[PDB]
């Protein structure tokens, strides 16, 4: 017996911080009746193994931590100190401040006439840390309270890739999962650092590379991943599309993709109509004025019954696949090696190395995050990769896929859920103002003719009426419908999103912010702007672990606390380890955890919290009426709490669904009270319901399946590592998407020694096949309309096919691929007294802003201060010794760093210019600890652009400067 | 006996080990700042037991040779700390018959401290200022009795760290220098006949840091 944990009760949970997804077991004192003891890994855990990065290794000391909140904390206006406060008196007078805001606010229709029931006066940040179903409770609290400025963190690093993929393959997630990156021959890393930020993954990229893989890092930097790579490949910022679109002129002058896959899996034999045509940069269809395309212009060519016509001889000249040579053969070896700053010698060696896996038999993978992706084209990026690997057969198999490596533990769920602006849970767009009815919503759902396509959105209305029946069960979904609120058709999408809302929020255009398990103090780009913006607020609502930059901005650097009105509620919430529930990992496997301690001190899980508050606001309503009080009265929440308080297990089951009635469906009769066992059995008619219809196969009948911990596997299913029986992954536990495409049309796997799915005997076996027919029978991607991997992309705004626009605007003048030099469908002042490029990145050891890991001792000593990355070249252009403490300058602010001099930072050379390049972390922040420094974000600039709405963290103006 | 096998050609830096042996054992932090270095803690000390030194290397093309080194006591077949210390007073410094470890107890505040150090071949021996006890890695030795991995090994997730019975490790390490010769032709065990803690680097040792061999 070890002593320490003799006696403690031992509970299993999911690390808090990233994506990874890895287990713990925790041990809690008089066997569960006190505190922590002791955190460390999960042996059993099939993803880590035990093993834990210094994040995950700490989070004993994140959660014992003396400096957590321990009560709700109330400022009243002008006000210079704290005053503790109880939850009766925190909930009841925030009820208030909701009901007063919304009462003088709410607009039942817009001025163009249309109904739009919201009130635009209160708005809310938050968040990826909150579990699965407090993330679903949350958006349809604040829906039913009439918000549609609802955003998170993944408007940054997750908004990209979600179209980029659905255009290309039909849905926006990571495509394979952790453990097959073990399986992949050939690991192309690009756009991320995932040795330091997503470290337990370099466990199966390691034993990829035992098994023969190349492992290739291609990074402006030398990092921690880029020591443990077979290849180090420097690009110049910004330089991307170069790289990738030089890397598929190669795959088609040698011949190197993969014929039969190409043929018949993607939309290479398709034609595209006669109106489509490129010139010097632009697209047809472009209108000068609006600095947009007419899209109709790159429509395909149909057929008698509607469908897009096809050549399988690959001859017609505008065939998607020779359209695609043509436009990529102005991207030869020499104009890419002299953009990218990449020599010749190792664009050949990569090329050659990646190329390689369209060999049916050899599989290549991508793995990619949010570095290289903070612009106006980072769409078209991943455009790239999905191409590329289209063209390699690499898409639905083992060891291959796009890896777009998701962020925090649960920003996939969140994302799930509906906490960005333009979504309800599902991906269900959130109404503008013209769709009237619920029939005029269902209506705008694309078709096909092809009788070889699943196209499965076709099945949307049962998902939307499913939605509407677990919010209002007791109302027609058509009645229903008219709750929600919806935005306006005339304005641009991005005016409901993360920048604007702090824009709008500078403007004094909002009374309430809730600012629910986020920073956006330290977060959001231009600090300054975004400190000062907040004190605009009437009121503010942080809940949170501890106090932090956010909550008591009011009396940060430089601001008196008796000029700031803003009126603020703290909310200490508890820790990870401290609740029970579920997060989506990025391979979207849904993850069930337990309570080991209670709650520390009088925290509250964000559950509690959030449906105490909106009780409040339902008794207010009751008592004193006030605006359209239907959305709120009829909302059903009696299904999310069971014995007095929020129930994980409950709400989990209204999101899976259950039958409302003894219904018949798809040939099997379902009794009233019966979970829905799959997304397949959901109807349309109010027979069913289900908050989120992913979700809908996870807590079935047979139980909760998202808490399966079992290990059992088939050969073929070991071979390349499934675990379908830990865990749950939506959609149906299909482990790997579009694992048809894995099969040739006789169902027998391209690689049988890492078969995904095979037909054997009058079925698949493997995966779970990802849409039903016998082989042969259907096309591979069933979430397209068409039903084919898109090499040519015509829904995508800035082109059916990537091109390099400059992202950098004020180290360039000239493209060489091209007249126009930046995007044409999306104001840099350049000032000439900032000439570096600035950039901003993690290390291992901190976490987003750093308010978590800043409170923790262990990853502080390791990491204790913000610093300044800089090459041997500009410490001896600027005199800077390693060490020396340095001013970091912008247009936008200014801050303190320690100068770390390094050869793993070199110059860009650009347009015979050598260009420097400046490195910090955003880690850091004045409240503590003492001496780190403050957030890279006083840097940053806010000028986003109008169709991503991303601020520029990855390459902004700055200069350095020596201090003594 | 015991053993641990350290494959540095598979570390990412992650000071997963640095924290987890701070977690197990419930050790304070250190005070400490940015003096232009990742490093940190700079040094073993009385309350740390492991620290990952990081040094940088020039090559030829881009990039550097990035060197780091997971530092602990080697728990040594012949321990000189031990043969020190002896002098004063034995059971100040004993050896575990079962796992081979070297432990030191709190009879060590009785021994002369500096001399137990110097004795050392690999700087390993850590003074509390206050106490005057020696403090280092006691290869969380009543883990290993009770069946578990050591902390720093559990939690590694590059398969840097190894840990088992000594026939095992030193066969593993064998077959393993064979294969990461392949990518690092200078790749050698130190010293290997020596010590319970056999390090795999991937060049010179003495590159890793000044006392990586004896
Ligand atoms: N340790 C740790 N891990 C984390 C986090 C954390 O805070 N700490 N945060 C998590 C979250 S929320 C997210 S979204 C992810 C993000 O994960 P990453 O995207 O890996 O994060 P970054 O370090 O910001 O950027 C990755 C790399 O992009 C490189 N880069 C910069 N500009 C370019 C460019 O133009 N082209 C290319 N090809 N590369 C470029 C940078 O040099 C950097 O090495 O990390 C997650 N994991
Ligand atoms: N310059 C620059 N800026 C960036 C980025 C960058 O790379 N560079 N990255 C961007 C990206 S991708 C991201 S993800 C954002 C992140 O920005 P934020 O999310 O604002 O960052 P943090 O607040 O540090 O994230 C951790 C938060 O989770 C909270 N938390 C943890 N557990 C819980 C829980 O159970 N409940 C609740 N309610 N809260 C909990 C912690 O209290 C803390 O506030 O920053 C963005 N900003
Ligand atoms: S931060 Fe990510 S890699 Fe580290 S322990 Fe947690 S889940 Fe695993
Ligand atoms: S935990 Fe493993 S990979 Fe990470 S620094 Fe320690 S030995 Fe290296
Ligand atoms: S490394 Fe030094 S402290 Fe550790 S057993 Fe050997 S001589 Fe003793
Ligand atoms: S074996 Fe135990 S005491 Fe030694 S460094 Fe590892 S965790 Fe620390
Ligand atoms: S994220
Ligand atoms: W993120």
């Amino acid at each position: 017996e070890l002593q320490k944990l003799q006696w403690a009760k031992q509970t299993t949970s999911i690390c808090c911080y990233c994506a990874v997804g890895c287990g713990l077991i925790v041990h809690t004192a008089k066997d569960g009746q006190g505190r922590a003891v002791n955190v460390e890994g999960d042996p059993d855990h099939p993803i880590n193994e035990g093993s834990l990065c210094p994040k995950g290794a700490s989070i004993f000391q994140l959660g014992e931590n003396d400096q957590r909140g321990t009560q709700p904390l109330y400022r009243a206006p002008f006000s210079d100190t704290w005053k503790p406060v109880t939850w009766d008196f925190a909930l009841t007078e925030i009820a208030k401040r909701i009901k007063k805001t919304r009462d003088a606010s709410f607009t039942e229709k817009n001025a163009a006439g249309d109904l739009v029931n919201r009130t635009e006066a209160i708005a809310s940040f938050g968040s990826a840390a909150m579990d699965n179903e407090e993330c679903w409770a949350y958006g349809n609290i604040l829906r039913s309270l009439g918000l549609v400025y609802i955003e998170h963190q993944a408007r940054i690093x997750h908004s990209p890739t979600v179209p980029a993929l659905a255009e290309s393959f039909g849905r926006g997630a990571m495509t394979n999962h952790w453990n097959d990156l073990a399986n992949s021959d050939c690991i192309l890393i690009m756009g991320s650092n995932a040795a330091e930020n997503h470290p337990i993954a370099f466990k199966w990229v390691l034993r990829a590379k035992d098994k023969g893989a190349t492992l290739i890092h291609v990074d402006p930097r030398f990092t921690r991943t880029s020591a443990r790579c077979d290849v180090y490949a420097p690009i110049r910022s910004g330089a991307d599309i170069p790289f990738l679109g030089g890397l598929i002129k190669y795959i088609l002058d040698n011949k190197l993709y993969f014929t039969d896959y190409v043929r018949e899996y993607t939309n290479a034999s398709l034609i595209v109509g006669e109106k489509f045509s490129f010139k010097d940069g632009l697209f047809s269809g472009y209108d000068a004025a609006n600095k947009k395309y007419d899209k109709s212009m790159w429509a395909f060519e149909l057929d008698a019954n509607g469908v897009p016509k096809r050549d399988p001889a690959l001859k017609h000249p505008r065939c998607v696949i020779n359209l695609l040579k043509k436009h990529y053969e102005r991207y030869n070896l020499d104009k890419v090696a002299a953009i990218t700053g990449t020599s010749k010698e190792q664009l050949q060696q990569v090329y050659k190395a990646y190329a390689a896996t369209g060999k049916p038999d050899k599989a290549g993978t991508i793995m990619y995050a949010m570095g290289w992706t903070q612009h106006s084209v980072g769409v078209q990026n991943i455009r790239a990769m999905a191409m590329i690997q289209l063209l390699l057969g690499n898409i639905g198999v083992a060891g291959g896929g796009v890896n777009a490596l998701r962020g925090e533990s649960n920003v996939q769920g969140s994302t799930d859920q509906g906490l960005l602006a333009h979504i309800w849970p599902g991906y269900n767009p959130v109404p503008n103002s013209k769709a009237a009815t619920l029939e005029l919503y269902n209506a705008a759902t694309p078709q096909s003719k092809d009788p070889m396509s699943v196209n499965w959105w076709q099945n949307r209305p049962k998902y939307v009426a499913s939605y509407l029946k677990a919010l209002y069960p007791d109302e027609e979904p058509a009645a229903a419908y008219d709750y929600l609120p919806r935005i306006d058709a005339g304005r641009k999408l991005t005016d409901y999103f993360w920048l604007n809302i702090f824009e709008k929020m500078d403007k004094g255009e909002f009374k309430g912010l809730f600012a629910w398990g986020m920073n956006p103090a330290c977060g959001g780009a231009n600090a300054n702007k975004n400190r000062k913006a907040m004190g605009k607020l009437e009121w503010l609502v942080n809940v949170n672990l501890f106090e932090n930059e956010t909550s008591s901005f009011w009396k940060g650097p430089g601001m008196n606390p008796a000029e700031i009105g803003t009126e603020v509620f703290f909310l200490p919430c508890c820790v990870s380890i401290e609740k029970e529930g579920s997060v989506a990992n990025s391979g979207r496997w849904m993850q069930w955890r337990y309570r080991g301690p209670k709650p520390y001190a009088e925290t509250k899980p964000d559950g509690d919290i959030m449906l105490d508050m909106f009780k409040k606001v339902r008794e207010l309503y009751a008592k004193e009426g006030g605006a359209y009080p239907a959305p709120i009265a009829k909302l059903n929440i009696a299904d999310w709490e069971e014995h007095n308080e929020f129930s994980p297990t409950k709400v989990a089951k209204l999101m899976n669904g259950y039958f409302l009635k003894d219904t018949e469906v798809g040939g099997k009769q379902f009794k009233k009270g019966q979970q829905v066992p799959s997304f397949a059995f959901l109807t349309a008619d109010g027979s069913t319901c289900s908050g989120n219809w992913l979700h809908a196969g996870s807590f079935t009948d047979a139980g909760n399946l998202m808490a399966r911990r079992d290990k059992t596997q088939t050969p073929e299913q070991a071979r390349i590592g499934l675990f379908p029986n830990w865990s749950f992954c939506w959609p149906v536990n299909r482990r790997i998407l579009y694992n048809r495409a894995s099969v040739d049309k006789t169902g027998k796997p391209w690689n049988p020694a890492k078969a995904v799915i095979e037909w054997k005997d009058g079925k698949w076996v493997g995966d779970v096949v990802d849409g039903g027919g016998d082989p042969g029978t259907k096309h591979p991607f069933i979430m397209q309309t068409h039903g084919f991997g898109a090499l040519y992309g015509p829904g995508r705004e800035e082109g059916p096919f990537p091109e390099h626009y400059e992202p950098l605007e004020c180290p360039v003048s000239k493209n060489p691929f091209s007249k126009q030099l930046h995007n044409p469908v999306a104001k840099a002042v350049c000032d000439p007294r900032y000439p570096f490029i600035g950039t901003t990145y993690r290390v291992t050891e901190h976490w987003q802003t750093g308010l978590m890991t800043r409170r923790c001792a262990w990853l502080v000593e390791a990491e204790p201060q913000i610093f300044c990355e800089i090459s041997k070249e500009l410490a001896k252009l600027r005199g800077i010794g390693n060490g020396d403490t340095v001013k970091v300058s912008s247009l936008r602010g200014a801050l303190e760093a320690v100068a770390i001099v390094t050869e793993r930072i070199r110059p860009f050379k650009i347009e015979g210019v050598d260009v420097h390049m400046v490195g910090l972390p955003w880690h850091y922040g004045w409240m503590v600890p003492k001496n780190g420094g403050d957030t890279a974000n006083l840097l940053t600039p806010s000028a986003g652009d109008p169709n991503t709405g991303i601020p520029e963290t990855k390459a902004f103006m700055v200069d350095v400067r020596k201090v003594w | 006996g015991k053993m641990f096998f350290v494959d540095l050609s598979r570390c990412t830096a992650c000071r997963g080990c640095q924290i987890a042996c701070k977690q197990w054992k419930n050790l304070p932090a250190e005070e400490t700042r940015n003096t232009g270095s990742h490093q940190n803690p700079p040094d073993l000390s009385y309350v740390t037991l492991k620290t990952v030194r990081f040094t940088e290397k020039s090559r030829k093309g881009p990039g550097i040779d990035w060197l780091f080194f997971p530092e602990q006591c080697r728990h040594c077949v012949e321990p000189p700390c031990k043969g020190q210390a002896d002098v004063d007073l034995e059971g100040a410094v004993v050896k575990d018959e079962t796992t081979g470890a070297v432990l030191f107890t709190e009879l060590t505040a009785k021994v002369d401290g500096e001399s137990v150090r110097s004795a050392c071949p690999y700087d390993i021996p850590r003074i509390d200022p206050v106490t005057k006890r020696l403090s280092k890695c006691d290869m969380c030795n009543d883990r290993v009795q009770n069946g578990l991995l050591p902390a720093c090994v559990k939690t590694c997730p590059t398969g840097t760290m190894n840990f088992g019975d000594e026939q095992e490790m030193l066969a593993l390490a064998e077959k393993r220098l064979a294969e990461v010769k392949k990518t690092y032709p200078g790749a050698v065990l130190g010293d290997p006949n020596d010590v319970r803690v056999v390090y795999l680097f991937t060049r010179d040792p003495k590159d890793f840091y000044e006392h990586a061999v004896a």
